[PDB]
C-alpha cells in the first residue's frame, strides 16, 4: 500500500502490466484447457432408470444418486485421494459440473455408441454396440454374442480391481 | 446466471431397439489453426545503446 | 480430427499467418427407431450380419448397414453362420433366402 514505492516502480515501466496480462492468459488458458477436454456435447444426455445392459455393469463409473456431489465412486475416490497480492481464482467449471459433463459422455457412450460423437446420438443397445467394438479390432460378431456372460464378467472384475488399484495405490 | 451445460437429451434407450438414419448431410465446417508468427529481429546494441 | 462427423475430405487455404481447413464431414440425419436382434435363427443355425445390422419395420427383418438405412432381404451372402440358436441371448426366428433355391428348384 506504499505511495511512494509505487511511484518509484513506475519508474520501471509497463513491467507490472506485462505479467498481470501474463498471468491472466494464463487464467483464462486453464478454462480453455477444461471446455476443450471436458465440453465437448452441447446434448447432456442421461441414462435411462432401467439399468439392463446386458450383464453390464456400469455402477462404479456412473454417478452415484446418494452422493450430494453427484459423482460416481470411482470420481470420488479420486476426488478424496487428492490433497501480498496472491489471488487463487475459482476455475469457470465447477466440480459438479465437470462430473455432469463426465456422466453426459458416459451417457452417450453407453447408450449410443460413437454416434452422439458424430452427430445426432443414434439409440442401439449395449452388447451390439460391444459386437461393432469387437469388429473393429478385427474379432467376428459370434465371438461377443457366443461370450457374452463371460466378457461382461470379466468387464465388471477389471472395472472392480480398478477401483481396488486406485484406493489402495498412494 | 448459472451456465446451462446444454440441452437435456435423454436417449431412449433400450434393449432391442436401434436407430437408423434415413438420410445424411454433407456439412462443412472451418478450422482455423495459426502457422508463423511475424518474423522480427532486435539489435541488442541498438536498442540498448543507439 | 478433422471436423465433426464422419470425415469425407479437406480442403486447404491459405491465410495470414495460417491455414483454414474446410473439413467436408458426412453427419447421419433422419433417424428411424427399427426393433433389433443380434442374430437370425433358421435351420437350428445362428446367422450374423457380415458387415451391417438386423433391422424389423415392425413385420419382416432385413440387414442394413450401419449408417444408413438401406433394408435388403436376408440371404446367405450378407450373413455367416457360427454355431445353433442355444447360446446367443436375442436370437429371433426368421427366415434366410437362399440364392441357389430356385435354381436346383427349376
Ligand atoms: C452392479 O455392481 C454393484 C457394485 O459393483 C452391485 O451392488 C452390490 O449389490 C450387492 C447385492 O445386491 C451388495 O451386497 C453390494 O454391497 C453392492 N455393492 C455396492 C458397491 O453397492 C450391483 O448389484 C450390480 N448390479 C446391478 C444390476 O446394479
Ligand atoms: C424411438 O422410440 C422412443 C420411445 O418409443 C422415442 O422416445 C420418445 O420421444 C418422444 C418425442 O420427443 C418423447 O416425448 C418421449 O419422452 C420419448 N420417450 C422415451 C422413453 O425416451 C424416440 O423419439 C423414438 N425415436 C425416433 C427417432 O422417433
Ligand atoms: C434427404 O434430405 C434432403 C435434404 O437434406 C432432401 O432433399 C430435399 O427434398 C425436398 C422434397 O423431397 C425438396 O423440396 C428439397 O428442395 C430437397 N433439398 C435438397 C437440398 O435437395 C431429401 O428429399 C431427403 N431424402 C429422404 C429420403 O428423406
Ligand atoms: C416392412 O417392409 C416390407 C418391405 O418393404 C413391407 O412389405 C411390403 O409392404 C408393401 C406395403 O403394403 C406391400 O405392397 C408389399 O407387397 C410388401 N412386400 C412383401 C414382400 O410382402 C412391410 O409391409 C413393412 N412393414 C411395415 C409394418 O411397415
Ligand atoms: C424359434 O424356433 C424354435 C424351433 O422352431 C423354437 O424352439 C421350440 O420351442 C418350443 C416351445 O418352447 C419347444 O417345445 C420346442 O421343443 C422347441 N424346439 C426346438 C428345436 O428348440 C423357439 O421357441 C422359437 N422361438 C420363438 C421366439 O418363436
Ligand atoms: C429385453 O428386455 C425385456 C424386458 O424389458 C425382456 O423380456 C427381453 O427378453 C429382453 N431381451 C434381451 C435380448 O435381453
Amino acid at each position: 500500500d506504499s505511495t511512494e514505492c509505487s511511484n518509484l516502480l513506475l519508474q520501471y515501466g509497463s513491467f507490472c502490466t506485462q505479467l498481470n496480462r501474463a498471468l491472466t492468459g494464463i487464467a483464462v488458458e486453464q478454462d480453455k484447457n477444461t471446455q476443450e477436454v471436458f465440453a465437448q456435447v452441447k446434448q447432456i444426455y442421461k441414462t435411462p432408470p432401467i439399468k439392463d445392459f446386458g450383464g453390464f455393469n456400469f455402477s462404479q463409473i456412473l454417478p452415484d444418486p446418494s452422493k450430494p456431489s453427484k459423482r460416481s465412486p470411482i470420481e470420488d475416490l479420486l476426488f478424496n485421494k487428492v490433497t501480498n497480492g496472491l489471488t487463487v481464482l475459482p476455475p469457470l467449471l465447477t466440480d459438479e459440473m465437470i462430473a455432469q459433463y463426465t456422466s453426459a459422455l458416459l451417457a452417450g457412450t453407453i447408450t449410443s455408441g460413437w454416434t452422439f460423437g458424430a452427430g445426432p446420438a443414434l439409440q442401439i443397445p449395449f452388447p451390439m454396440q460391444m459386437a461393432y467394438r469387437f469388429n473393429g479390432i478385427g474379432v467376428t460378431q459370434n465371438v461377443l454374442y457366443e461370450n457374452q456372460k463371460l466378457i461382461a464378467n470379466q468387464f465388471n472384475s477389471a472395472i472392480g480391481k480398478i477401483q481396488d488399484s486406485l484406493s489402495s495405490t498412494p | 446466471y448459472t451456465m446451462s451445460l446444454g440441452a437435456e437429451n435423454s436417449v431412449a434407450y433400450s434393449n432391442n431397439s436401434i436407430a437408423i438414419p434415413i438420410n445424411f448431410t454433407i456439412s462443412v465446417t472451418t478450422e482455423i489453426l495459426p502457422v508463423s508468427m511475424t518474423k522480427t529481429s532486435v539489435d541488442c546494441t541498438m536498442y540498448i545503446c543507439g | 480430427f478433422c471436423g465433426k462427423g464422419y470425415h469425407l475430405m479437406s480442403f486447404p487455404q491459405s491465410a495470414p499467418h495460417g491455414v483454414v481447413f474446410l473439413h467436408v464431414t458426412y453427419v447421419p440425419a433422419q433417424e428411424k427407431n427399427f426393433t433389433t436382434a443380434p442374430a437370425i435363427c433358421h435351420d437350428g443355425k445362428a446367422h450374423f450380419p457380415r458387415e451391417g445390422v438386423f433391422v424389423s419395420n415392425g413385420t419382416h427383418w432385413f440387414v442394413t448397414q450401419r449408417n444408413f438405412y438401406e433394408p435388403q432381404i436376408i440371404t446367405t451372402h450378407n450373413t455367416f453362420v457360427s454355431g445353433n440358436c442355444d447360446v446367443v441371448i436375442g436370437i429371433v426366428n426368421n427366415t434366410v433366402y437362399d440364392p441357389l433355391q430356385p435354381e436346383l428348384d427349376s
